């Protein structure tokens, strides 16, 4: 319970599954993917799934 | 007692009226009355008459030479303080005008002109809805029964039960005369007497004590009152909506359940409110009454003055609460029977629509395609109706762009996404009263009793601005039918129906007719106006609609009041029609996207493909409510009615129409003719330039001129006889 | 409360059957004019030649 | 029985309104002609003018 900086709410759970903000980049609105890095989020809950 | 009968307490008028000798040396004979500025119409003496003039003095003795033909004959006061008006005699103007300013200041409202009463909206809380009042009157003898609407709602119960003809209750009024307070009385009468309430332990104060369907119907209107009233400028709980209530009535007696239908709804004041209007009262309400559970789920913020489509601040209700009233109808919802679940569901469906506005584009001017920035914003509105956070986000700016039948992609550019945005709430809400309404109704539907019925016309508005648009124009446009409705039923289907029931009347009228104005039948009403015929074609404009208008009806039609210039060259397109309670101006640049309505395609068909149950349900055809976009071959909707483009409601305005009126004129009418007092939304305080104009306007001293020999009590005559009998055992063996 | 529906279907069927009725004389307007239309279509063309 | 008078009442107002489809495909047919015939017309007469 804490929702303020969208950005920064986004780099906390981001940063729980560990992935630094250069694989997935960031910009104002939107994030920018690299190859896997959209794919591999998928694949990540897709493990338990 | 002198003529009158016995009296009771503040909820009839002073009833033992005097008849104090001081009046009489008065009644010789050659009294008038004259207009004055400060009370209206006063008291004039001839003293000298010059043929066709006259030379009449007045209560302040200047002397002042007249023409003939203004000397309204004085009228005693035999009738001052009554319960009904029936009784006074020379029903010229200042007669009328006398005797209601001076009802309304001595605490009696509700005052009683025959069956149609007179209602000057008070503006109050006021402790005559006691059961002590609704415990007497269980079927009561019609004199302890005085000028309060549950009499009015006695007499219509009595007559019909027996007499097995369908019912209308009307009650009009203008701009925050109280209507739904009024009506909720009506009911009142019929929660606490009729039905099968457990009455003997004589709680005259809270009774709360059965039935559950009389328990449940009344709080179905609160619910009501939270989600479809606002606030206005005059009013503070506007019902920014028009509804029909059908009570229904089984084989013996108490009730059978009641169907709701619903006009039209406020959609557009959710981007932004005007002037110290506020948003739709649920909202608010959410807002202050949640708890840190709850908060999370919802996605609250903890602080206020976030909520981007809450325009010009948090404005007050005068001595209400926001957040107690949360508690009172979440649990309403729960007396009704809704689920754990249901409960989290409406609410979830609500909030976002306050979200929503939050979403803020921005110019970047590389192309002008603008994507707005954040995603709190977008995502408290997602999570709520559990969308696909991927398309949103994406397909709002990057749409399938149906070609004709082919496919290509757009970005879209700045404003017509924010406009979009915006659009996206006015799609929600419309949608949901709509679905909640029937859902609302489906709780109340006659389970295995019988749908005869009194159908309440209680429709909410008349409310005059500076700002009316099409919105105003379209329930403005039933008000009208109902003050149409007054005249074809105060001479008209009044006595009509004394003609089939074959009485001791005579036929008589005065002459008020707004037929030669507006459109009363479904099709003269889908006729009107240069919107249904003309809607589809990408050059016909408000501007072209204003002159179709003057074509088609200036000059040679004497009741279109025309615009004071806003149209010569530049318009915003101003026009005014004849309506009884005020000449107003309307506005029509911008009505043509009001009766197309649009948004993004692509979204809302994805929304549809959503998840929360109650945020599904409000998307599609199968019954028929959106479905939105693609093509139904070229009609102008919908679904019914009728085929694609997003909307148009104008004309499903029509199949409603043709329905309800149909049934209105067959199904026998009560009326309550609802006035106000003053300007400023005060209580207490009645206005004399405001009363002079509105007991002249509202058809009140035509409407005393019949109605007073008209009957206000009516019931069924083999009853009457056998109850009577051997009262006349000397006469009737 | 089917005694009742019998005659509540009746009330509605004089409802969408008037509703047809009227209509069609808004389509009568269609109907009629067309003729005309197409009159002045023949004078137009006829002349303008 | 008494619902057989409720079935034959609401097949009959179903094909009314069936019939009424039609009627709404026509009118709405017969407008658009209308719109197109009076671009036939109007600009004819402006080509005498």
């Amino acid at each position: 319970k804490g929702f303020v900086d969208a950005k920064k709410v986004t780099e906390a759970v981001l940063g729980a599954i560990q992935l630094d903000a250069n694989d997935y980049r960031l910009g104002n609105t939107k994030v920018f993917f690299r190859a896997g890095v959209l794919g591999r989020l998928e694949e990540m809950r897709d493990d338990r799934l | 007692m002198a003529e009158d009968p016995d009296p009771t307490e503040y909820l009839y008028i002073s009833m033992e009226q005097k008849r104090k000798d001081q009046t009489k040396p008065y009644d010789g004979k050659k009294m008038v009355w004259v207009a004055d500025e400060k009370e209206g119409y006063l008291l004039g003496l001839i003293k000298s008459t010059q043929g066709d003039i006259c030379t009449v003095d007045i209560e302040g003795q200047e002397s002042r030479q007249v023409k003939k033909d203004l000397l309204q004959q004085v009228n005693p006061p035999k009738y001052e303080k009554c319960e009904d008006m029936s009784n006074l005699t020379y029903l010229n103007d200042a007669s009328v005008l006398h005797n209601l300013k001076q009802r309304y200041y001595a605490n009696l409202i509700y005052t009683y002109s025959g069956l149609f009463c007179v209602a000057i909206n008070p503006y109050k809380r006021f402790p005559i809805y006691t059961n002590r009042t609704v415990q007497i009157y269980k079927g009561r003898r019609r004199t302890e029964v005085p000028p309060h609407l549950f009499a009015i709602s006695d007499g219509a119960y009595s007559a019909m039960l027996a007499n097995r003809e369908n019912q209308s209750m009307l009650i009009t009024g203008e701009s925050g005369a109280g209507k739904t307070e009024n009506t909720k009385k009506v009911i009142a009468y019929y929660a606490n007497v009729g039905a099968a309430t457990p009455k003997p332990g004589k709680e005259a104060p809270t009774k709360e004590k059965k039935a559950t369907l009389e328990d449940q119907v009344v709080q179905t209107n609160p619910v009501l009152e939270a989600f479809g009233n606002a606030k206005t400028v005059r009013n503070d709980n506007s019902s920014r909506f028009g509804k029909f209530i059908r009570i229904h009535f089984g084989p013996m007696g108490k009730l059978a359940g009641a169907d709701i239908e619903t006009y039209l709804l406020e959609k557009a004041r959710v981007i932004s409110q005007q002037t110290l209007e506020r948003s739709y009262h649920i909202f608010y309400q959410l807002m202050s009454g949640g708890i840190e559970n709850l908060k999370a789920d919802l996605l609250l913020s903890d602080d206020i003055y976030d909520y981007h489509f809450v325009s010009q601040g948090k404005i007050e209700i005068p001595g209400v609460d926001d957040a107690e009233e949360l508690r009172l109808t979440d649990t309403a919802f729960d007396i009704l029977g809704f689920s754990h679940e249901y409960k989290t569901d409406v609410y979830k469906i609500t909030a976002s629509c306050m979200h929503l506005g939050e979403m803020k584009f921005k110019q970047r001017p590389r192309e002008e395609q603008a994507e707005a920035d954040g995603t709190e914003e977008g995502e408290r509105v997602a999570h709520l109706l559990g969308v696909n956070a991927a398309d949103l986000y994406k397909n709002l700016v990057k749409p399938k762009i149906k070609v004709g039948n082919e496919m290509v992609t757009q970005g879209r550019n700045a404003t017509q996404v924010s406009y979009s945005v915006g659009g996206l709430a006015k799609a929600m809400f419309d949608r949901t009263f709509k679905w909640l309404v029937k859902r609302l109704n489906e709780t109340l539907d006659t389970k295995q009793k019988r749908q005869y019925f009194i159908g309440v016309l209680d429709i909410a508005g008349f409310e005059i601005f500076d700002y009316n648009g099409f919105e105003q124009l379209c329930i403005n446009f039933t008000n009208e039918k109902l003050q149409q409705f007054f005249n074809h039923h105060m001479f008209v289907l009044e006595q009509e129906e004394y003609k089939r029931e074959g009485i001791d009347w005579v036929f008589i009228d005065f002459g008020l007719d707004l037929a030669a104005c507006i459109e009363l039948i479904e099709k003269p009403m889908g006729i009107l106006s240069i919107l249904e015929e003309e809607s589809m074609f990408p050059k016909a404009t408000d501007k072209s609609f204003q002159d179709k208008l003057n074509a088609n009806h200036l000059g040679k039609s004497p009741n279109f009041v025309k615009p004071k210039p806003p149209k010569p060259g530049q318009q915003e397109a101003h026009f005014s029609i004849a309506h009884y309670a005020g000449t107003v101006p309307y506005n029509i640049t911008g009505w043509l996207e009001k009766n197309k309505d649009p948004v993004n395609d692509t979204v809302v068909d994805q929304f549809k493909k959503g998840s929360n149950k109650l945020v599904q349900e409000i998307f599609e055809d199968h019954p028929g409510l959106g479905a939105e976009e693609k093509g139904g071959g070229g009609k102008g909707g919908g679904g019914r009615k009728k085929g694609a483009s997003f909307q148009t409601v104008s004309a499903l305005y029509r199949e409603q129409l043709n329905r309800l009126m149909a049934s209105l004129h067959s199904t026998q009418p009560h009326f309550v003719r609802c006035i106000i007092p003053n300007e400023l939304k005060q209580p207490g305080v009645i206005d004399s330039g405001l009363v002079m104009h509105q007991l002249t306007c509202n058809g009140v001293l035509e409407g005393i001129r019949i109605c007073r020999k008209g009957f206000p009590n009516r019931m069924v005559y083999p009853d009457f006889k056998q109850r009577y009998t051997i009262l006349a055992a000397s006469a009737v063996p | 409360k089917l005694l009742q529906e019998k005659n509540d279907l009746f009330l509605q069927l004089e409802s969408e059957r008037s509703g047809a009725g009227d209509v069609e004389e808004r389509l009568t307007k269609a109907i009629s004019m067309k003729n005309d239309l197409e009159g002045q279509v023949q004078e137009l063309q006829e002349r303008l030649s």
